[PDB]
This record gives C-alpha cells, sequence and structure tokens, in this order.
RNA sequence: UGAACAGCCUCUAGUUGAUAGAAUAAUGUAGAUAAGGGAAGUCGGCAAAAUAGAUCCGUAACUUCGGGAUAAGGAUUGGC
RNA sequence: UCUUAAGGUAGCCAAAUGCCUCGUCAUCUAAUUAGUGACGCGCAUGAAUGGAUUAACGAGAUUCCCACUGUCCCUAUCUAC
RNA sequence: CAGUCAAGCGUUCAUAGCGACAUUGCUUUUUGAUUCUUCGAUGUCGGCUCUUCCUAUCAUACCGAAGCAGAAUUCGGUAAGCGUUGGAUUGUUCACCCACUAAUAGGGAACGUGAGCUGGGUUUAGACCGUCGUGAGACAGGUUAGUUUUACCCUACUGAUGAAUGUUACCGCAAUAGUAAUUGAACUUAGUACGAGAGGAACAGUUCAUUCGGAUAAUUGGUUUUUGCGGCUGUCUGAUCA
RNA sequence: GGGCGUGUGGCGUAGUCGAGCGCGCUCCCUUGCAUGGGAGAGGUCUCCGGUUCGAUUCCGGACUCGUCCGCCA
C-alpha cells in the first residue's frame, strides 16, 4: 500500500480513509477527512490555521 | 510488413501496445491474436512485457518510450514499476514522471534522435525528458493539433502526420525532425494516427480496417521493405 | 454504455439523471450537453435513468453552434462531479459534469478534450483516451 | 381495473412474519451433512460480534481488471474464546421426526454455565445438579448404560457446549449454551469423543481454517415498531396529503373484504433471526499472541484491537475470526458460525486470500494513526508528557 | 440598536395564570437540514428556496413624455 | 340579375366568440391536443349590443427563459408538542 | 376472440404462411336492450399509491414447423415462475410522438381503490362571449372563480402480552403455513460453422452489469440539543473575567 | 378509429373498352391607352395485378386527398 500525506495540513492518509479531489486546472488534492475537506473548500490558508503541518513549519514549532 | 491485428474487437494499437527499436509492452488484458502478432513478428531477439500502467489497460497513451529510456506517469504503482525494471533489459532506464498533462504517450511524439512535445509541459520535464531520453526536445503543434503523440507517428526513417495538415507545416516539422512526413489516414480514415498504430525500425502493427493504400503508405514512408 | 463497449465498467455511483446539463469538453463547437437516455439503462416505476463516468448518453446540444442543436446525437461522460467509490477505496470527483460528443460506435466528433478524464471512461473508450491531455 | 403500471413488489414474502425472535441466542435449523469417513468434529462454534475494520490485500482474480492489484475490504470480527464441552444429546428418529431419548452431562459444571438455569443467581442455594454429580463419583453405575444406550440408539449425537462469558469484556457472566452436531465417524466414535471431552476446551482453529466459506446465524439489530415506509420500502406519499403520507395508500380492494396477509403494514422491524450464507474468513487469529493485526508485509507488533478498544464493545484478548463483510446482529451479541452446507468452487469460494494491512485506527472518530507510538513519532512531546 | 410608536433586549409597573408526573414507538401538527442532479414531480413551480438594508456605477423595448425604473446588471459594507 | 327594409362597411380572428378541429403554414422542444406569429366562404366576428389600438396599473387567466430549491430521482435525520 | 369447409393467392403447389362465398361457437375488458335491487342517498371522471388474480404469452426457459443455408423473421405447443419503463402535449381514459430496453402484452377485483390522497374535469349558486328567444332564460358550445366532514366500536390485517396443562428452569423436535431471485452486456469460441458473395451464429469458459430481496455501518456522504469547541450581532449583568 | 367518394399535360378540365380542349410559354407573323393570328412542346390517365383482343374506361388491392360519425363523469 501507499500511504498519501494531506494537500491541506500534511496529516498522513492510510488506505480507504479521506476523500481525493480533482480541479479543474487539473491538480489532484488529498483530504485526510471532511474537516480538512470544509476548510480548502472555504478557502482558508493553511498558512494561518494552528493545527496544521504547514503552520507548524512556518512558526518554528517543534522543529 | 504493416500487421493487421485488434484488440478484442479495437483497430487501436498503439493505444493499447507501445513499440520501440528495444523492447515492446502490450495490456495484459489482451487476446491470443493480439499476443502472437507481436511474438511472431518481433521474435525473441526483443522482449514483450505484458505491463499495466497506473491501474489501466492504456499504456501507449499513458507512457513515452525510446531506446534509451522509458518514462512513465506518477500514478504508475510500485509493483509495476518494478516488474518493469525485472523484465525490461539494464539499457534503459525507467523514471517516473510529475506532471499535470500525465498522459506521455498523447504529450510526446519521440524517436530514438528528435522529440516533439506538448507546447505547455513543464520545464523540468522536459530536462527530464532530454536526460533519461538523451532527445533533443521541440515544443511545437501539428496544424494546432496539440496531442503531437496522438496526432503523428513517428520512426528514424520517416514518418505520419495528420491528414488535415497545412503544408507548409509539413515542411516546417520535417525539417525541424530531419525525416520526411507524409499526411495520410490509418484505420479506413481515423484520423489519429499515433494512436492508430505502432512502428519501429523493421515492423509497423496497424489495425485490420487499415484499408491497402493506407498500409502503402505506412511501408513506403517507413521505408520497411 | 453497449455497443462500443471495450470491456465491462464496475459500478460507479449514478449522477446525471435524465434533464442533467454537463460541460461540453470537446472542440467541436457546443458549449453543453443536456442528457435525455441513458444507454444501456433499467425499467423502474418512477425511476429516473441516471448516468455516471464513462457511460454513453444521448443528449441534445442546448447551447453552442446551429448545426448541433435541435437534434439528438450520442455523448460519453467523461467528468462526473458526484463523489464515487473505487475499488482500491479512494472516493474522488471532479468539479464539474463534462462529456463528449461521438458516433454509435463510440468515436469522438470532436478532437481534442480539455481538462481531465477519469480511468474507467479512457479504459472503456479507446477514442476518448486518444483525444484526452490528462487520465486520471 | 388492473394496475395501470407494473412495478415489482415490496419486501420478500418468505421472511415472514416480521416478528421478535424467540430468544436472543438465533437457533441452527441445519446443520451439514454427516459422512462417516471424516475425524469426529464439530459442524459449527460460538462467538460474540466485536466490531468491523477495514484490510487491503491483493486481489487474484485471472481475468478481472483488478487482477493483482491492491483492494481494501470491510471486515466483521467475532471474538471467540474456546469453547467448553459438557455434556452429550442422542437423537433417535421416529416416523414424526427427531427426538432426543438421553442427556449425558460432565461431572463439574462451572459457575458460568450453571447461571444459565437460575433467574435469581444471587439468591439460591446454588443446587443444581448436585444429585447428578452424586450418580457420578461410582464406579460407572448410572452412566455407560445411558452412553452405551446412546451407542446402540440413536442415529444423531449433538454436543452441549457453552461459551466462556467470563474471558470477554461483556459484563453477563451467565454463559450461553447450545447443541452442536458432531460430523465425524461412528455413533461410538462420537460419543467416545464427547466423553473424553467432558470439562474441556475446544478452540476455534480446531473447527476453522483460513480461506473456508461459512454461515452467520445471528439475531438482528432491534428497531422496536416502525411505519410502513422504512419496514417495506414502499414510496412517501406526495406532500399534500391529508391526515399524513408515510402510508400505504390501498391496503386492499372492495372484494375479497378482508385485509390480505401481502399488505405491506406497520409493525416490529428488526431482531428477526436471520442466516446468511457464503462469508469467507480472512484471518483466524490467536489471543495467545502479539501481533495479531501484523501481516507479513506490515510487521508491525499490534494486536488487532483498534485505538481506544472496540466501540462498545472493548478488548478482543481472546482468539478471534476475520470474516469478510457484514454479518447479522449488532456488537456484543452472541453469534453461532457454521460450516458451509454445500461445496462451492465458484472460483471465489476457492480463492487463496493472503492479508496486507489490517486498520488498527479509532473507531470512535477520525483516527490518524495505528498505533500510539505511530502517533507520538508524529506529535512530537505534549505539555502532558514531560 | 435602528430611518422608524418595525423586530430584538432592558428600566418603572404588572404577572409567573393555561391539569400534572414518567418515558421518547409508529402515524401526525409545527419548525428545520440535506451529497449529485435541478421541475425530470404536478392540471399547474402548489409548497419551499433564492433576492432583500444602505452607498457608488449602470439601466432596454415601449410610451398618453408624466413613466417604465429598485428595470435588467455589477461593486462595496467590520474593528481600530 | 332575382329577392329584401338593407344586404356585414372600416376593422378583427380557430380570439374568453370556429362545430368540423388536435384547422393549415412557420416558430418554440429530443418529442408540444399547450404558447406565439400568420391565413380566412367566419357552424355562429364586427362597429356606444360599441369596433380596433393602447402606456401605466392587477392577491385576474395563459406560455416560455434565467436564478433557485427534497416538487421529484429517493429518501434520511433532528427539535418541540 | 376462436373454429369447420376449401374456390383461390403463394413461380410451380388448397392448407409454409394466408384464405373468398358459407357456417359453428366462445367472452363480458365495447356499446346496446331490459328495469330485478337501491331515490328516510351504496360518494359520481381521471391520476397517484398498493396488493392479488386471469391468460386470449410482449420478453425470459425448453421445444415442434417453415417458401428454416447463416443472420434476421414467421406460425405453433407446455407455460402466468418472473418482468413489462423515462418523457413533451392534453383534466382526460384513449391517442400521438421522443427515447431507453429482453420487452415496453392484454385484462379483472362494486367500470378495485375519495372516513387513502388530489380536485385538473364534470356537476350548484358569481361572471364573459357566440348562437337561439320579444322576454324571463336555454345551450354533452367555449371561458374563468368556486368549504372534499367523523373511526376511540366489531371484524379483518400488522405487530405485542397472556390464565389453565404439579411448580420452575434449560436444551430441543417439526405438524402446518409462507418462500425468491431476475435479466442483460463484453471477451473468447470466431470472422469459425453456413454461404456464390454480401454477410455471419451457437454450446462450454471468464469478467461485469440491470431489476429485486436480506442485512450491516470499517470507509465516504447526509443529519446535530453532544447546545462539544470556536467565532459573530443586538441588549443586560458598572468594566474585566464569566 | 371506422364509413363514403376522389386522383388527366406546367395549371384547369372532357371522358359510353377502340386522351380533346382552354390557360402557361416555344417559335414566327403582326400592334400609341400592346394586341391579335398561325403552326408548337406538354400525359407512363395515382400505382400495382387479373379479364379482354385492348382497359382512362372492367375488377381486386395499395397510396393519396376530401367529406361524415365517434371518450368520461
Ligand atoms: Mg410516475
Ligand atoms: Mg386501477
Ligand atoms: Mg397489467
Ligand atoms: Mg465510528
Amino acid at each position: 500500500m501507499k500511504v498519501e500525506i494531506d494537500s491541506f495540513s500534511g496529516a498522513k492518509i492510510y488506505p480507504g480513509r479521506g476523500t481525493l479531489f480533482v480541479r479543474g486546472d487539473s491538480k489532484i488534492f488529498r483530504f485526510q477527512n471532511s474537516k480538512s475537506a470544509s476548510l480548502f473548500k472555504q478557502r482558508k490558508n493553511p498558512r494561518r490555521i494552528a493545527w496544521t503541518v504547514l503552520f507548524r513549519k512556518h512558526h518554528k514549532k517543534g522543529i | 510488413m504493416a500487421t493487421r491485428t485488434q484488440f478484442e474487437n479495437s483497430n487501436e494499437i498503439g493505444v493499447f501496445s507501445k513499440l520501440t527499436n528495444t523492447y515492446c509492452l502490450v495490456a495484459v488484458g489482451g487476446s491470443e491474436n493480439f499476443y502472437s502478432a507481436f511474438e511472431a513478428e518481433l521474435g525473441d531477439a526483443i522482449p514483450i512485457v505484458h505491463t499495466t500502467i497506473a491501474g489501466t489497460r492504456i499504456i501507449g497513451r499513458m507512457t513515452a518510450g525510446n531506446r534509451r529510456g522509458l518514462l512513465v506517469p506518477t500514478q504508475t504503482t510500485d509493483q509495476e514499476l518494478q516488474h518493469l525494471r525485472n523484465s525490461l533489459p539494464d539499457s534503459v532506464k525507467i523514471q517516473r514522471v510529475e506532471e499535470r498533462l500525465s498522459a506521455l504517450g498523447n504529450v510526446i511524439c519521440c524517436n530514438d534522435y528528435v522529440a516533439l512535445v506538448h507546447p505547455d509541459i513543464d520545464r523540468e520535464t522536459e530536462e527530464l525528458i532530454s536526460d533519461v531520453l538523451g532527445v533533443e526536445v521541440f515544443r511545437q503543434t501539428i496544424s494546432g493539433n496539440i496531442l503531437v503523440g496522438s496526432y503523428c507517428s513517428l520512426s528514424n526513417q520517416g514518418g505520419l502526420v495528420h491528414p488535415q495538415t497545412s503544408v507548409q507545416d509539413q515542411e516546417e516539422l520535417s525539417s525541424l525532425l530531419q525525416v520526411p512526413l507524409v499526411a495520410g489516414t490509418v484505420n479506413r480514415g481515423s484520423s489519429v494516427v499515433g494512436a492508430g498504430m505502432v512502428v519501429n525500425d523493421y515492423l509497423a502493427v496497424t489495425g485490420l480496417d487499415t484499408t491497402a493504400p493506407e498500409l502503402s503508405v505506412i511501408e513506403s514512408i517507413f521505408r520497411l521493405q | 454504455s453497449g455497443n462500443g463497449a471495450q470491456g465491462t465498467k464496475f459500478r460507479i455511483s449514478l449522477g446525471l439523471p435524465v434533464g442533467a446539463i454537463m460541460n461540453c469538453a470537446d472542440n467541436s463547437g457546443a458549449r453543453n450537453l443536456y442528457i435525455i437516455a441513458v444507454k444501456g439503462s433499467g425499467s423502474r416505476l418512477n425511476r429516473l435513468p441516471a448516468a455516471s463516468l464513462g457511460d454513453m448518453v444521448m443528449a441534445t446540444v442546448k447551447k453552442g453552434k446551429p448545426e448541433l442543436r435541435k437534434k439528438v446525437m450520442p455523448a460519453i461522460v467523461v467528468r462526473q462531479a458526484k463523489s464515487w467509490r473505487r475499488r482500491d477505496g479512494v472516493f474522488l470527483y471532479f468539479e464539474d459534469n463534462a462529456g463528449v460528443i461521438a458516433n454509435p460506435k463510440g468515436e469522438m466528433k470532436g478532437s481534442a478534450i480539455t481538462g481531465p478524464v477519469g480511468k474507467e471512461c479512457a479504459d472503456l473508450w479507446p477514442r476518448v483516451a486518444s483525444n484526452s491531455g490528462v487520465v486520471v | 381495473s388492473h394496475r395501470k403500471y407494473e412495478a415489482p413488489r415490496h419486501g420478500h414474502l418468505g421472511f415472514l412474519p416480521r416478528k421478535r425472535a424467540a430468544s436472543i441466542r438465533a437457533r441452527v435449523k441445519a446443520f451439514p451433512k454427516d459422512d462417516r469417513s471424516k475425524p469426529v468434529a464439530l459442524t459449527s462454534f460460538l462467538g460474540y460480534k466485536a466490531g468491523m475494520t477495514t484490510i487491503v490485500r491483493d486481489l487474484d482474480r485471472p481475468g478481472s481488471k483488478f487482477h493483482k492489484r491492491e483492494v481494501v475490504e470491510a471486515v466483521t470480527v467475532v471474538d471467540t474464546p474456546p469453547v467448553v464441552v459438557v455434556g452429550v444429546v442422542g437423537y433417535v428418529e421416529t416416523p414424526r421426526g427427531l427426538r432426543s431419548l438421553t442427556t449425558v452431562w460432565a461431572e463439574h459444571l462451572s459457575d458460568e454455565v450453571k447461571r444459565r438455569f437460575y433467574k435469581n443467581w444471587y439468591k439460591s442455594k446454588k443446587k443444581a445438579f448436585t444429585k447428578y454429580s452424586a450418580k457420578y463419583a461410582q464406579d460407572g453405575a448410572g452412566i455407560e448404560r445411558e452412553l452405551a444406550r446412546i451407542k446402540k440408539y440413536a442415529s444423531v449425537v449433538r454436543v452441549l457446549v457453552h461459551t466462556q462469558i467470563r474471558k470477554t469484556p461483556l459484563a453477563q457472566k451467565k454463559a450461553h449454551l447450545a447443541e452442536i452436531q458432531l460430523n465425524g465417524g461412528s455413533i461410538s466414535e462420537k460419543v467416545d469423543w464427547a466423553r473424553e471431552h467432558f470439562e474441556k476446551t475446544v478452540a476455534v482453529d480446531s473447527v476453522f481454517e483460513q480461506n473456508e466459506m461459512i454461515d452467520a446465524i445471528a439475531v438482528t439489530k432491534g428497531h422496536g415498531f416502525e411505519g410502513v415506509t422504512h419496514r417495506w420500502g414502499t414510496k412517501k406519499l406526495p406532500r399534500k396529503t391529508h391526515r399524513g403520507l408515510r402510508k400505504v395508500a390501498c391496503i386492499g380492494a372492495w372484494h375479497p373484504a378482508h385485509v390480505m396477509w401481502s399488505v405491506a403494514r406497520a409493525g416490529q422491524r428488526g431482531y428477526h433471526s436471520r442466516t446468511s450464507i457464503n462469508h469467507k474468513i480472512y484471518r483466524v487469529g490467536k489471543g495467545d499472541d502479539e501481533a495479531n493485526g501484523a501481516t507479513s508485509f506490515d510487521r508491525t507488533k499490534k494486536t488487532i484491537t483498534p485505538m481506544g478498544g472496540f466501540v462498545h464493545y472493548g478488548e478482543i484478548k481472546n482468539d478471534f475470526i476475520m470474516v469478510k463483510g457484514c454479518i447479522p446482529g449488532n456488537r456484543k451479541r452472541i453469534v453461532t458460525l457454521r460450516k458451509s452446507l454445500y461445496t462451492n468452487t465458484s472460483r471465489k469460494a476457492l480463492e487463496e486470500v493472503s492479508l496486507k494491512w489490517i486498520d488498527t485506527a479509532s473507531k470512535f472518530g477520525k483516527g490518524r494513526f495505528q498505533t500510539p507510538a505511530e502517533k507520538h513519532a508524529f506529535m512530537g512531546t505534549l505539555k502532558k508528557d514531560l
């Protein structure tokens, strides 16, 4: 199997878990759950959502 | 020979197969006649690999191949990649491509020396083609057809292009590729010639509905005699 | 589907009933396709015949070129936008409903496809896979 | 006049009446057909339904488009402690059917099985099988005359077995007792096997093994009184309907001047005993083993229990059966797993199955992690961890 | 608060009256939400949804020249 | 030319007025006994029995389009009583 | 709707398929005829919903015949097990087109079904037009608007208890009753059999799908009084916190 | 749906079993408020079968058109 990464939060996606979304510019996004999927559809920036890997990498928290 | 073959009724052989000088690739869900054509014509000198690319029977439109290298999309699994690495000779290089257009047989029309690509490919993918295949690259369209792999059939000796192609585009592409090109049809008039057939230096395989003048044009332009 | 099927297809969750309007992905000059029928659909009282990805439908061009309007023609669904499950269990969906025009044998009226197509459609129709830019 | 448009009948008439089951343990109405050549073995087993999870396996179907490719499938887990054999019974065959003639019990009966014979256990002198154990502890006098009676008569031998409810996280303390048919050897060999196995435990791998197609017999989940729209699946009446719309409009013609039995009406939904056939065993797990949830490809030592335990059930410290798909009944319910009544080839019942990965994430939410070590490695250190 | 004797909350004053207790089946009455499609339902878009204040831009055919007109159609709005 | 008091003028129409009739042609739709525009030997239109036209207005009747939605595919769930 | 006879049609040949002139029947899903029951009232069109029955079988199963070479088709037998659709117009039944499908067969059950719905039509009282009438008014002529009541009783049906079989508990047997699965596509057989060619099968095998049914909730989606967490408006608790 | 009748040249129209006239225009001759005259072309008699010797004609079938009567309370 392959363990994919969340396109919004960077969480690990196990097989059969979450959803996938193909945008009209032929780019693939993978969501581990409906929470990150809905934040993506609400167009929030993952650099400003405090629990994401990209936020913690930006803010040097636990790095 | 332009060999008459069908893929279970399908007269498009370039979709389901990829033929180079050094190797051949065929789909796993194929008929005995379809395998027997490549086995009889190619012989034991050239390996024939039954493969699946990205879980799809279509392999010719998914992959772009050369005698020096093979390009596979990102969606190709590790089991398929390892099976191709074991089955293929050590000379060829297999490298995954991470690019949005992702259907390399449609995107890329290539031979041993020179290649035509889709105009809008990424620069890293162009450099990856030039590295792995060792092939000089041009970004060009065939009379406004961006899918140069589907709308051109190319070999070392010559090339077949789209029938509704401007003549000025024909000498421009011929001078750019350093091979003679003929506008013609395959499979009783189907426009998609690269999807219609596969060709290499000594063999061309086409659909059963490809007519005799079309087959004569094929053997004339590819010098298979 | 029916006649021009290259193999079989696993059941995809039906997302396009009769009366649905989808975008027309090819370069044939039509803008949208209006689904009036699904090939191979069964019969149940009050149930609408619905289409999924890779299905062949009967459609009319509601908006587009006048030589394409006001007649019925076959079409092939290439983008679904209703989420469906594969046998590797990913749930996936596009962001719009989209199809292309074809004859009853399945070869495309147009020549190029804009945007992605599904692999369940590209495996089933080789001409769509021939003119398709990206297959996911 | 005739019905204007034809449509199939709503519901199945062969599952009637849709009433509550007589007991919470469903009855095994038929056992596999005996042949007197195989060794003496049980025909079924008892367990408790624990819950469901997913696996990933490589499909082997030579001709499918998903041949030699990974698929993810839903399996359900049945917790099966080793069952305890107390008692055998023999059945003679009469022109009015099968009839039991004697029952010979084991000597020492545990408290969890003799709680089955009581409604008020806490106020009792616990006098059960006391004079029967007094019939024992002689040499043999009142014992092998009944055993030789079962040998001389009794064309069908069944074994009384009972679960070990105290090994499970259930708070019941009162075991389930059942009859399981023996399907090997002669009548004398059957009763000799039973006599040797009195007061002894039989494990689940002695009766089941991998890639075996089995049947699940259980009582379904109860739902109480239900209207006709969800109980039978009839069409909802339109919005502007006076006096309600979750109904059936015409419940019969003028003649015959009675409501027919075939008309869908409201009543009890669920809690019916069902037998679902052809479920393939993917794993016969051992409880005396770590890395139950590990495969040859995963190879991380984790048990089959998810993070936080199975929801509403608990732990799987005993042996278990991983079986493909859905079985009737909800969690914490007794379920009888039975061998197949026929030999199925089908090129699907003969498929050899080797698992690749088993899901052990939490079912009490959107679990991200399979093991607490993986969760700690991903999240780093926290405030509570010093 | 707000344009406002609108709606919502509060002060003075006045009530705390309307058989109650326990559970939460079906079918109701009243209030709601729904993936994908979007009137395919129906005699008929019945019912519901959508729109909504204010500022700026822009506004057709026709006309009894007064209108149509908030036509249509766009953009903005908090706190400091 | 006969008959009659005089023979339907200007206009309008399958109109809320046309039996035949689901009139014929065009348009609208994949498909229209619906709608609209024309045609007129009009069973049985027609001039203060008022005729024709008409801006604005209408809890009036009818057709189409955009938006919108559990009206529907196909049902599910929640709250109060 | 079905027979009998057979002058003829069918290149030739009554009966493969038809069949004139005649003649024997069946059915009560047509419309009549009659007036037996009901006028101290049996709710009156169509649709929606739902069950069952009939066979005079549209499809599916197995067969017989051909003016059956193959493919397609036609006639007939056992057969009602199983299915028989989505729409535009019209209040319609009916009809007529579009389209899918294996097929879109015909009917009954107080012209099934209004204390099941609806109320478009018809069929009150308002109103308009045309024709008729001096007039009041008339018109299976056209148009528009027009209150659809009650079950808590008995039976039936769906589910639920329960006295009495010395008491109580556990494990069982099985009389009887019900019953369920259905249809298609693709690959291959095979461009094979057959045929002069055009054309072009079938059995076995494999992978899927349609309709139906019984469960189930690992995953995905829906639902939110977990009023669980966060945010936001207005007001009130002097502010802050809450 | 059924009944009854109908079908001729480019147009209209005459036909007892043995396709003519008029109108359109082809040409020629002949004339302001533009005529007339003379020779022209023009049919598978709606179609298909039988009778006859030969059917526009008689008969049978089909197509087409025009009339008349027909659903419910
Ligand atoms: Mg309906
Ligand atoms: Mg009826
Ligand atoms: Mg019927
Ligand atoms: Mg859960």
